[PDB]
């Protein structure tokens, strides 16, 4: 089956779930948030400071650096669910 | 200007509208005889047709690529002449009306018969309450601090489920 | 020559083949135990 | 038994012919059928699902051998702006001399239907050029209806009939779905368009014997591996490219110069080959979600379970929203349904702004009927969604497992929503029938200058942000030098200007103040019809008039006279009552889109623009005005080619009109009547011989209502479609 | 009283109307009722028109249940006759006995009935309909 | 046929025996009101479904329920 | 009958705005719309506008406005009333401007 | 130009269609 996640009885909900970051502390979730956030926006940056053009300026790193911003979200998230658990 | 309207006293087929508009009736007065009541009342016809398009005109409408005047709802300063201040009107009107059926209802409700408190009225105290609803939006924001305006929700009658 | 297949299939089909099948639904109706 | 309800023993005892009506009608009812189980349930569902998918494909098989057969597609080819398509061959010994001659049009010399579903078009585009290769789709897809009812029929046998836990399974289900049927799918679509659509627009002749050693790119899987994925954008087709041959013709095969081919007046293929790989690429990264059999990937179960806000402000969260939605065949296909019709209200919005296929918006036939179509299948797919909702209310919702549920609580403030649904449905007729007639009075008194016109600056404003340039806003796209303006300036926005600040397409068309009216219109019926069907949804399962409806099912007559009168307290009379202010609003969608396209094609917007602000400019410009060349299909003086339409306009307004019928007179009377015919039929000599098997009984009430209400439907649409078909062919702009 | 009807007992007066019982009363099923009277009255039929009821014992045939409960509440809220008897006649001319079974009307109280169809609990305690799923019983 | 279900909110009124046209309902002895009789339903088959009982109950959501079910030549009311 | 009679001879009182039989186009629309009005009443039933009326008298109790008069839905010999005296308004009303309108200016 | 040979073989094949057809509607049957 599946494990018990409902917390509506908890303010914070537990450290399963995170799934396979369960046992990150939030130390680790917190600096590599700020990590994430400054790499992505300084990727999707390069976008608009530069111009995006038809196949000669897409670099596929900054593409790959774009998907850090919502990731940034989801870490930082954690870095708060980790904090209140203790972890 | 907005939505590329132009302003209808500066509009050429607001014009041509008004000289159809009073060529319409010019003609249709061309067979009565001067001094009738008939020839009156087209003259008088043809000068308020020419005294609401001066008026349209001058309060500054926007007219369109047909001639007609185009309201702005938008909420602009300039276009207030238009739907905001008819809102702020209405909005007072019609609290007014309703703050004055409900303070009745209060009344009909606190007597000893109210079912006949409502097919027959209380004139003298519907008056009452029908004249001083006129401050509907002190009193109301009153009955809401004090919790008299709503009741709390678990003793209005509800289906089950 | 296929000039001759509309002639054919469509009166078949559309007549025929509805008539048979309300034929055949009644008498499934009206059968019992 | 051997009676024919052999699924109910309670309609098989019945003496009455209420017997065959509702074996018939109850037919398709797996759950309430004798004797039935969960798992043979969705082992029949599943068999039923294969029959169906066969029959699509079948018809699908029908269209394209009756197009190869008996059409003009290679003199259609040649010149798709002047021959008529042809649907099939006329085959009726009912016709006279002058039906046979006013028939034969097109380039054949037979009787014949000119096609109004757009086929023709969208074969041209995606690389057919011969009747063969229409031969040839036809019987590759009867070979695969062929293959889906073997199928259908293989997974009813014993050893072949999957578990129930096989139906249950979400993660594997959606997983596949979501990669394969959606994202492989779309690759290999793109992989078709790159490999024959794409050549054949340019010119050359790519079919099965050639593809396998004709380069679609002069490179060929080196931009692709090297990672030098420009090399595919590069030299696009000139905007001289005439389709079909190849000059001006480009060796590009993924671009996304955006806007339209400037002859054919559609999007470019490029850039839908491009498209549908990036769609390919996210589908199948989407895919890669749910945990099925190695440890990676989600639960769906601990997803809906953790999602509970912090201090109750939704309750207890979704918690055991996952055990309602899989046990519940009814959840399941209400959200289907809903998601269903918002999506062919979509692709009925984007196929008349965002043209796909050739030589379209310039036909305006097939352009009028797609989007009728497509809107009144939405109508139809949107009350539906509604309707099993009602159903799983009733006989599928467990208030114990939802305890304080996010779904618990929409019945916990039921008379809120509903109140507030009342409010705003109120507050839009009572404005805009105000404005209406207001308008119509100010009009009618020969003063038009009277008239409330509101400009619908909101939406202008929205036209201006996506670059419309004459409403004078001048912001974000409409404005050069700016960042929205800049960020793409290079990619797609030049297409996009040159495509949206013309006056030839349906991009974002010109509104004025009927279409502020009208629009305000729309979204009465939507209110008025979402608060039929969400008031029937959550009073299903009771209410003060009834507290025990969920006893009495979801389709019942009444409750009696009692207590007032109960007529039409089901949630299937909801259903019923709501199917009405379906049709009126999507009539009202399909009045606004036609009248305004047709002002639009004859290059005559201000006749809309001034005539659609009151009632009356509706009734005497479009409806009296356009009905001349449909109501003259055949007259004192002789017949034409739309004589067809005109008799189906005329059976369109019989079927509306009996289905007034039962929807006024109800069954008691009818009842008497019958007792009387059967007094009639057993007193009189010689044939009192004949003795019916089935009592004859008047219909049910709610058969009644039904029958009423596919009588008003099918007339409501047989009279529509031939309006919207002649209308736009009488006047050919 | 039992099974028992008398053929023989004389019927009201009445001129053959057009709502009499059809031919499924020969083959299915048939009602009759019997009462007696004080005097020679008129009465007006269930099946429409106008009859004369005879002084003493009657005899009349239905069509229905209701056809011959509407003629017993004329006989009782017109004038006061209080003993018809209503049976039930097969095709096979078996008679079973149905108004005033246990020889009292049933509005009164009669020692002797067993409570047929009464629920312990009030109507809203009945179970949901999901309960009762893919069982084929109801919540009743 | 339809089947009546009394529920134990009965008072022993009566009037859903009189307004039976069809003798469906009957009163039988009972303990659980001042009345001492709750009404019972021995002749089900005999039920036509006119609901004249439902209308008849003074109680609060009526204590006397008939719900409609299966059609035979009696709960149709058939005269042939 | 429908291209010859009702087409040919709705063109008087379609085109009668801005002259003196614009009341008779006003009155054509009007009874359109109370034709259309009667449908309402003919077609549906007493028990869900009593449960939307519910509804309504929800709202009503929480905002201290409930009339001790209990708002009902109309009776079903009423809406059976209602609903036809408002088909047989606008078919006479429809019927009479067109007939007046029509024949008045030819 | 569509053969004659042609048009047989799709009726040949939506004949065994049909004959399929007969057998899941009986499968599922009445
Ligand atoms: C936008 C919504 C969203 C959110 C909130 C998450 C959040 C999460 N995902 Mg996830 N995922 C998403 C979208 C999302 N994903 C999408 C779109 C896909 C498809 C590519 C996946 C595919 C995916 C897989 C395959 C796995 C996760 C896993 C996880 C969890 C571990 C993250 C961690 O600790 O990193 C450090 C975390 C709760 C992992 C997990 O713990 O599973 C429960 C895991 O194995 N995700
Ligand atoms: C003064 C009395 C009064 C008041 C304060 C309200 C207040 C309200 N009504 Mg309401 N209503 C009333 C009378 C009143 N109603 C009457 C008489 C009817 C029957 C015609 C209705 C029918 C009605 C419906 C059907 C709905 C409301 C709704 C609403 C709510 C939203 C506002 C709205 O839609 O207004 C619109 C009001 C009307 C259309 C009715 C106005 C009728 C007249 C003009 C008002 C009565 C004045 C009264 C005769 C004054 C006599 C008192 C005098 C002796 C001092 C709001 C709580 C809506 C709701 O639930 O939203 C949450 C809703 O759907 N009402
Ligand atoms: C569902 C698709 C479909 C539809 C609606 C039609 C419709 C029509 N076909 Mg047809 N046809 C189809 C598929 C279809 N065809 C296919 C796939 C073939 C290839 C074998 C043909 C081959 C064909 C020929 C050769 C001829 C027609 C003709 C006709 C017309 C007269 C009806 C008739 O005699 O049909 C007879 C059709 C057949 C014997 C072939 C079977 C049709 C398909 C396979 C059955 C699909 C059933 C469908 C799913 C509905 C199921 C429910 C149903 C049982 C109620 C009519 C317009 C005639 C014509 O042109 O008249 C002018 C004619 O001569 N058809
Ligand atoms: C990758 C593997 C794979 C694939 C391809 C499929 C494919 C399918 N499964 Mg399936 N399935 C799978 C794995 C897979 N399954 C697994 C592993 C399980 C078990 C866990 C199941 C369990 C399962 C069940 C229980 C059922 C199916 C069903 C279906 C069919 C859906 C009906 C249909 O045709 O929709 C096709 C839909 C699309 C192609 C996309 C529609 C949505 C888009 C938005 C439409 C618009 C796109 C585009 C614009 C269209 C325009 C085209 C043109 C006109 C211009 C389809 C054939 C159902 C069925 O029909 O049974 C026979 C069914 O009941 N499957
Ligand atoms: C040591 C690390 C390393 C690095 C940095 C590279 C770097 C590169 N390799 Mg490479 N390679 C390596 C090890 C490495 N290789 C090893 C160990 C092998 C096996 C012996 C190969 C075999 C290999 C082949 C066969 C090819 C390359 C190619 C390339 C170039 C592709 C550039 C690009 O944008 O990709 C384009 C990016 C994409 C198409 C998509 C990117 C998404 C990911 C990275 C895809 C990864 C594969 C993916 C999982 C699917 C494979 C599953 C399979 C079962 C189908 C790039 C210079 C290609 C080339 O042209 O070289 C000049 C090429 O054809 N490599
Ligand atoms: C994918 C879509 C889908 C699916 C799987 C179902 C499946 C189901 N629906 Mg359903 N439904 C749908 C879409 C769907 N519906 C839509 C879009 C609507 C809104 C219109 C509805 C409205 C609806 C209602 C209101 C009800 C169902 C019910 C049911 C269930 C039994 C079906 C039954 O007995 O019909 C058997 C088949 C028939 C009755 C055939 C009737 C034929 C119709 C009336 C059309 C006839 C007109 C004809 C074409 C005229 C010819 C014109 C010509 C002369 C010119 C079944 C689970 C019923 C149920 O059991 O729920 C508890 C129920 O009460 N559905
Ligand atoms: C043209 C025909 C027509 C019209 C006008 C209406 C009108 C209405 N229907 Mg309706 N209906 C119709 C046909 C029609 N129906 C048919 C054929 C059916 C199928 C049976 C239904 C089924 C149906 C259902 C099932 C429901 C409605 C509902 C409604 C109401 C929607 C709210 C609204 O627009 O308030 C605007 C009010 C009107 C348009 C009525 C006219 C009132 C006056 C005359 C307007 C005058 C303008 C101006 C304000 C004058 C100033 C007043 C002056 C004293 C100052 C409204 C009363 C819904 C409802 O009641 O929700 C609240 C609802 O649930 N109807
Ligand atoms: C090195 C940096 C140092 C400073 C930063 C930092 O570390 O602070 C961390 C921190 C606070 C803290 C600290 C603690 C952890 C609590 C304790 C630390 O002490 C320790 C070690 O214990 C100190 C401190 C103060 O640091 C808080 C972090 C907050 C953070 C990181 C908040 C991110 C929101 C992201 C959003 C809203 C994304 C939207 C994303 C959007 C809108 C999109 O995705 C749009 C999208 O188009 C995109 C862009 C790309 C496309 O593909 C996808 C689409 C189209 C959808
Ligand atoms: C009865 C019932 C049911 C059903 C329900 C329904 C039917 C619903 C519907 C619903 C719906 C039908 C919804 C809709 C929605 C929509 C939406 C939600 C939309 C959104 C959109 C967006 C978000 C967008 C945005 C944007 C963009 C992105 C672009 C640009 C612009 C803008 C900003 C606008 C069920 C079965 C569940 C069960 C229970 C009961
Ligand atoms: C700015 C503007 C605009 C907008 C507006 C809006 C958006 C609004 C909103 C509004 C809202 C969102 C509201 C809400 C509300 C809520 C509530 C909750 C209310 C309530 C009320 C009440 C409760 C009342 C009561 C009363 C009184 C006080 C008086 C009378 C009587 C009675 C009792 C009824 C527009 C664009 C149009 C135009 C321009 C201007
Ligand atoms: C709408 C409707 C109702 C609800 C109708 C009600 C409650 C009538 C309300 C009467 C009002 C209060 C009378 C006055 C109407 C307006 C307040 C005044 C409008 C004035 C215009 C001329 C502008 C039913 O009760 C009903 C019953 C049976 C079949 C169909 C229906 C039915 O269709
Ligand atoms: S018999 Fe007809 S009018 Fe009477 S409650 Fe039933 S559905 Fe309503
Ligand atoms: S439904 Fe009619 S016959 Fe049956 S018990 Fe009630 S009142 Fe008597």
């Amino acid at each position: 089956e599946a494990a018990d996640t409902w917390w509506g009885d908890k303010d914070y909900p537990p450290s399963i779930v995170l799934g396979i970051g369960k046992d990150v502390p939030s130390s680790i979730f917190g600096v590599t948030s700020g990590l994430a956030f400054a790499i992505g926006v300084y990727c999707v940056a390069q976008s608009n400071l530069v111009n995006i053009l038809s196949g000669s300026t897409v670099n596929g790193f900054y593409v790959a650096g774009a998907l850090l911003v919502p990731y940034s979200w989801g870490l930082h998230v954690a870095a708060w669910i980790q904090k209140q658990n203790g972890k | 200007d907005v939505s590329g309207l132009t302003p209808c006293k500066d509009s050429a087929v607001f014009k041509k509208r008004l000289d159809g508009s009073v060529k319409k009736l010019q003609a249709r007065l061309a067979n009565y005889t001067e001094g009738t009541p008939a020839y009156l009342a087209l003259e008088q016809q043809i000068d308020q047709t020419k005294a609401r398009f001066a008026k349209y005109g001058d309060k500054g409408l926007l007219c369109g690529a047909d001639g007609l005047p185009h309201l702005i709802a938008d909420g602009r300063p300039d276009h207030a002449g238009e739907f905001v201040i008819p809102a702020f009107g209405f909005l007072y009107i019609a609290g007014w009306i309703g703050w004055a059926g409900r303070s009745y209802l209060q009344f009909s409700k606190k007597t000893d018969k109210p079912n006949e408190n409502e097919i027959i009225i209380n004139v003298p105290v519907a008056l009452g309450m029908m004249s001083g609803a006129f401050l509907w939006p002190l009193a109301a924001w009153k009955e809401l601090i004090n919790g008299q305006l709503l009741v709390p929700g678990d003793e209005v009658t509800v289906s089950p489920r | 020559s296929a000039s001759f297949l509309p002639s054919i299939l469509t009166p078949v089909v559309t007549l025929v083949f509805p008539g048979l099948m309300f034929a055949l639904f009644f008498v499934l109706i009206e059968q019992e135990e | 038994a051997t009676k024919f309800p052999k699924f109910s023993q309670a309609l098989a005892q019945d003496p009455a012919t209420r017997r065959i009506w509702y074996g018939i009608a109850t037919a398709h009812d797996l759950e309430s059928h004798d004797g039935m189980t969960e798992e043979n349930l969705y082992q029949k569902i599943f068999a039923s699902h294969f029959g169906h998918l066969a029959i699509i494909f079948l018809w699908t098989s029908g269209n394209l051998f009756h197009v190869a057969w008996q059409g003009n597609f290679q003199q259609w080819v040649l010149n798709p702006l002047k021959v008529k398509p042809i649907a099939h061959a006329i085959w009726d010994p009912h016709f006279g001399q002058s039906a046979i001659k006013a028939f034969t049009r097109g380039g054949v010399s037979y009787p014949v239907n000119i096609a109004t579903s757009g086929v023709y078009h969208w074969w041209y585009t995606v690389g057919m050029r011969t009747n063969e290769d229409l031969y040839f789709g036809a019987l590759g897809l009867l070979v695969l209806s062929t293959t889906l009812l073997f199928a259908g029929w293989l997974h009813l046998q014993p050893k072949f009939r999957p578990g129930i836990a096989w139906f249950k399974n979400n993660e594997s289900r959606l997983n596949h779905h979501l990669s394969g049927l959606f994202g492989v799918s779309s690759l290999a679509w793109s992989g078709h368009l790159i490999h024959v659509a794409i050549p054949e627009s340019r010119g050359q002749h790519i079919r099965w014997n050639n593809f396998t050693s004709t380069l679609p790119h002069p490179e060929g899987l080196t931009p692709f591996f090297t990672g030098n994925w420009g090399l595919y954008a590069e030299n696009p087709d000139t905007a001289q490219h005439i389709f079909g041959t190849s000059e001006g013709a480009g060796t590009a095969i993924l671009t996304f110069l955006g806007g339209f081919h400037p002859q054919t007046q559609s999007m470019w293929l490029t850039d839908i080959a491009h498209h549908h790989l990036a769609i390919a690429v996210v589908f199948i990264f989407a895919g890669h979600m749910y945990r099925t059999n190695w440890g990676i990937g989600h639960s769906m179960k601990e997803i809906l379970d953790a999602h509970v806000p912090p201090k109750g402000r939704l309750g207890a969260g979704h918690r055991g929203l996952f055990e309602t939605i899989t046990d519940s065949l009814h959840m399941q296909l209400g959200l289907a349904l809903a998601s269903l019709g918002v999506a062919t209200s979509l692709v009925a919005q984007h196929m008349y702004a965002l043209p796909s296929y050739a030589f379209m918006a310039k036909d305006y036939v097939t352009q009028a009927a797609l989007y009728t179509h497509h809107q009144y299948i939405a109508g139809f797919l949107m009350v539906g969604a509604f309707a099993h909702g009602a159903i799983f209310f009733v006989r599928d919702y467990d208030p114990e497992v939802n305890k304080d549920n996010v779904l618990a609580r929409m019945l916990q403030h039921k008379e809120a929503i509903i109140s507030h649904l009342s409010w705003v449905s109120l507050f839009l007729g009572f404005h805009t029938l105000g404005l209406y007639i207001h308008n119509d009075v100010c009009v009618a008194f020969g003063t038009p200058e009277k008239q409330i016109l509101f400009e619908p600056v909101f939406a202008q404003f929205i036209q201006a942000a996506s670059g419309k340039a004459l409403y004078g806003f001048d912001v974000l796209l409409s404005s050069s030098t700016s960042a929205a303006s800049v960020a793409s300036s290079k990619i797609w926005l030049p297409g996009w200007m040159e495509a949206i600040n013309s006056g030839k397409n349906s991009l974002f068309l010109t509104i004025g103040p009927g279409d502020f009216l009208v629009h305000h219109a729309i979204a009465l019926g939507l209110h008025t019809t979402t608060l039929i069907l969400v008031k029937g949804a959550l009073d299903a399962r009771g209410s003060k008039l009834m507290p025990d409806k969920k006893d009495f099912g979801y389709s019942f007559p009444c409750d009696g006279p009692g207590r007032g009168g109960t007529c039409d307290i089901s949630a299937w009379d909801a259903f019923y009552l709501a199917m009405f202010w379906m049709l009126n609003t999507i009539s009202w969608v399909t009045f606004y889109w036609h009248w305004k396209h047709l002002t639009v094609w004859g290059g005559n917007a201000a006749a809309f623009n001034e005539s659609s602000t009151y009632i009356m400019g509706w009734l005497r410009d479009y409806l009296w005005l356009n009905s001349s060349p449909l109501i003259n299909g055949y007259n004192a003086f002789g017949m034409n080619a739309q004589a067809v339409w005109a008799w189906m306009f005329l059976f369109g307004h019989l079927i509306w009109a009996t289905g007034f019928m039962f929807l006024i007179s109800w069954r008691g009377y009818w009842q008497e009547l019958i007792e009387t015919l059967v007094w009639a039929h057993e007193r009189t000599p010689i044939a009192n011989l004949v003795k019916w098997r089935d009592k004859p009984v008047a219909l049910s009430i709610v058969q009644a209502r039904l029958v009423g209400l596919a009588h008003f439907t099918v007339g409501f649409i047989f009279t529509f479609a031939p309006f919207v078909i002649a209308s736009t062919t009488g006047k050919f702009a | 009283t039992s099974d028992v009807l008398n053929l023989q007992i004389p019927t009201p007066t009445f001129g053959g109307s057009t709502g009499g019982w059809l031919r499924a009363a020969e083959i299915e099923e048939k009602y009759a009722i019997t009462w007696t009277s004080k005097k020679e009255q008129i009465f007006e039929m269930p099946t429409s028109g106008a009859a004369i009821m005879q002084k003493g014992e009657n005899l009349l045939y239905l069509a229905k249940k209701e056809q011959c409960l509407a003629l017993s509440t004329q006989l009782r809220t017109l004038f006061k006759i209080s003993d018809y008897k209503i049976y039930r006649i097969f095709p096979n001319s078996e008679v079973q006995y149905l108004h005033p079974k246990d020889g009292v009307f049933p509005e009164k109280l009669n020692e002797g009935r067993i409570g047929v169809g009464n629920v312990g609990y009030s109507i809203g305690k009945n179970p949901n309909p999901v309960n009762v799923k893919f069982t084929g019983k109801n919540t009743f | 046929s339809h089947s009546v279900r009394v529920y134990d909110t009965c008072i022993g009124c009566t009037q859903c025996v009189r307004a039976c046209p069809c003798d469906v309902l009957e009163m039988v002895p009972w303990d659980g009101c001042k009345a001492g009789q709750i009404a019972s339903a021995p002749r089900a088959e005999d039920c036509i479904g006119c609901k004249r009982c439902e209308t008849a109950c003074p109680t609060d959501f009526l204590s006397v329920r008939v719900y409609l079910g299966s059609e035979t030549t009696r709960s149709l009311g058939l005269t042939y | 009958w429908l291209r010859d009679f009702l087409w040919s001879q709705a063109s008087q009182v379609i085109q009668s705005y801005g002259s003196a039989l614009s009341a008779y186009g006003i009155i054509f629309l009007g009874a359109h719309f109370i034709w259309a009005f009667s449908l309402m009443f003919l077609f549906s039933g007493r028990g869900y506008w009593q449960e939307l009326i519910e509804s309504v008298v929800w709202a009503h109790n929480k905002l201290k406005l409930a009339p001790a008069i209990q708002p009902r839905a109309l009776s079903i010999t009423q809406g059976r009333a209602v609903g036809l005296a408002h088909y047989l308004l606008g078919g006479i009303g429809t019927t009479w401007s067109f007939f007046l309108a029509r024949i008045i200016s030819v | 130009m569509i053969t004659d040979s042609q048009i047989f073989f799709a009726l040949c094949i939506a004949l065994t269609a049909a004959v399929l057809a007969i057998g899941l509607g009986r499968q599922l049957y009445v």
